[PDB]
RNA sequence: AGAUCUUGGUGGUAGUAGCAAAUAUUCAAACGAGAACUUUGAAGGCCGAAGUGGAGAAGGGUUCCAUGUGAACAGCAGUUGA
């Protein structure tokens, strides 16, 4: 399938792909431009601990009300948070692109991962309800992943 | 080693002060299980239905101010887990607290 | 209610027997253009004409 | 595994209430093979249903 | 009959509960 | 390009308001890929017979029962479910 961003040496890359994934977009976007760039045993670790509330990710576009932490000066900003269902999601698409790897026959341990985008899923419609007999939606906000990762080391 | 078991008091006086009426025994199951972590350095901890029922044993707010407990790490190496190790916490009953140790129990 | 009339009991009987699903094999048959029952009805999201 | 139609039957077969319906934990997968009366009666002939004891409500002190 | 290694095991069987609760009567299994 | 235009779609607001009426949960185990919520046991509580109990009328119409599933729905979750 088109992939954005086509890696320049497609023998030494591995991609990984996922469609309507039921976490939120902004969150998503935040962790996977924390991540990206990363090599994938620091990604997996990183993402552990964002699990674990040991690292935070900075929260950069989508910040409005995210509140301060101690963590987010890691990074060279102020506003962070340690999104859970959007690191295991982000987990699991590491894990397949690694069993990608070792399909292709390419050693996992200096895979970097050097393309990783969110894009926006068809939107899901639920339904609330508010105080004069009116009706609101409920939207959830899905999202698409994608990421190539490459070897150098 | 890394077997052993060790008998402690708790001032659950001092880790509950404070707590609203609503909290005090669940704080104090929680303030347990971290001391056990503390003092054993094991995050898998096990607390005894005994030593359950001797915390809730004057309901949810007036929790015993000192309790006597025993903690005991045993080896986990019975499946695949990511601790080889564990705490089981149990409950020993006394008259008093007065001139209490921490003392090293045998087998 | 328990107490119902004998037409009352065949109405509701009739729309239990086409409250279902259609057939897989509806969907093999040559230019179906049929993907599912439109006409289900859930006994608390909509009511009863009667 | 999940003993919620164990529990009911239990009571309907004991004449009691599921507050007093006590089921062995240790023998769930016994008592799970259990699907009708007349198994749950054997389970309570053989113990692993008990009819717990009403709860003490004494009337000493009004005594 | 019953042991010293018996005894010690069915002190534990028969308490289902704390201070104030029945004690169980049996556990029979028959096939 | 306008008509508080018609229909459809999409933003900022915004990961924000909010998920605060009726005292309350805890421990261990089981199943399970996965347990704050499922089941079992233990404990602490509540309804307190003008009940949060047991049964009917009207109305609903299969929601009843068992088994299975885990897409969607049950404004968190679920191995549970009207
Ligand atoms: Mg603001
Ligand atoms: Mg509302
Ligand atoms: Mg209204
Ligand atoms: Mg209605
Ligand atoms: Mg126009
Ligand atoms: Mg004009
Ligand atoms: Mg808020
Ligand atoms: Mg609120
Ligand atoms: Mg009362
Ligand atoms: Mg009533
Ligand atoms: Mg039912
Ligand atoms: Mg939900």
């Amino acid at each position: 399938v088109r992939y954005s961003l086509d890696p320049e040496n497609p023998t030494k890359s591995c991609k990984s792909r996922g469609s309507n994934l039921r976490v939120h977009f902004k969150n998503t976007r935040e962790t996977a431009q924390a991540i990206k760039g990363m090599h994938i045993r620091k990604a997996t670790k990183y993402l552990k601990d964002v699990t674990l509330q040991k690292q935070c990710v900075p929260f950069r576009r989508y910040n409005g009300g995210v509140g301060r932490c101690a963590q987010a000066k890691q990074w060279g900003w102020t506003q962070g948070r340690w999104p859970k269902k959007s690191a295991e999601f982000l987990l699991h698409m590491l894990k397949n692109a690694e069993s990608n790897a070792e399909l292709k026959g390419l050693d996992v341990d200096s895979l970097v991962i050097e393309h990783i985008q969110v894009n926006k899923a068809p939107k899901m419609r639920r339904r609330t309800y508010r105080a004069h007999g009116r009706i609101n939606p409920y939207m959830s906000s899905p999202c698409h992943i994608e990421m190539i990762l490459t070897e150098k080391e | 080693n890394e077997v052993v078991t060790r008998e402690y008091t708790i001032n659950i006086h001092k880790r509950i002060h404070g707590v609203g009426f609503k909290k005090r025994a669940p704080r104090a199951l929680k303030e347990i299980r971290k001391f056990a972590m503390k003092e054993m350095g094991t995050p898998d901890v096990r607390i005894d239905t005994r030593l359950n029922k001797a915390v809730w044993a004057k309901g949810i707010r007036n929790v015993p101010y000192r309790i006597r407990v025993r903690l005991s790490r045993k080896r986990n190496e019975d499946e695949d887990s990511p601790n080889k190790l564990y705490t089981l916490v149990t409950y020993v009953p006394v008259t008093t607290f007065k001139n209490l140790q921490t003392v090293n129990v045998d087998e | 209610s328990s107490h119902k009339t004998f037409r009352i009991k065949r109405f509701l009987a009739k729309k239990q027997k086409q409250n279902r699903p259609i057939p897989q094999w509806i969907r093999m048959k040559t230019g179906n253009k049929i993907r599912y029952n439109s006409k289900r009805r859930h006994w608390r999201r909509t009511k009863l004409g009667l | 595994s999940m003993l919620r139609l164990q529990k009911r039957l239990a009571s309907s077969v004991l004449r009691c209430g599921k507050k007093k319906v006590w089921l062995d934990p240790n023998e769930t997968n016994e008592i799970a093979n259990a699907n009708s009366r007349q198994q749950i009666r054997k389970l309570i002939k053989d113990g692993l249903i008990i009819r717990k004891p009403v709860t003490v409500h004494s009337r000493a002190r009004c005594r | 009959i019953m042991n010293q290694e018996k005894l010690a095991k069915l002190q534990a069987q028969v308490r289902i509960g704390g201070k104030g609760t029945a004690r169980r009567k049996k556990k029979v299994v028959h096939r």
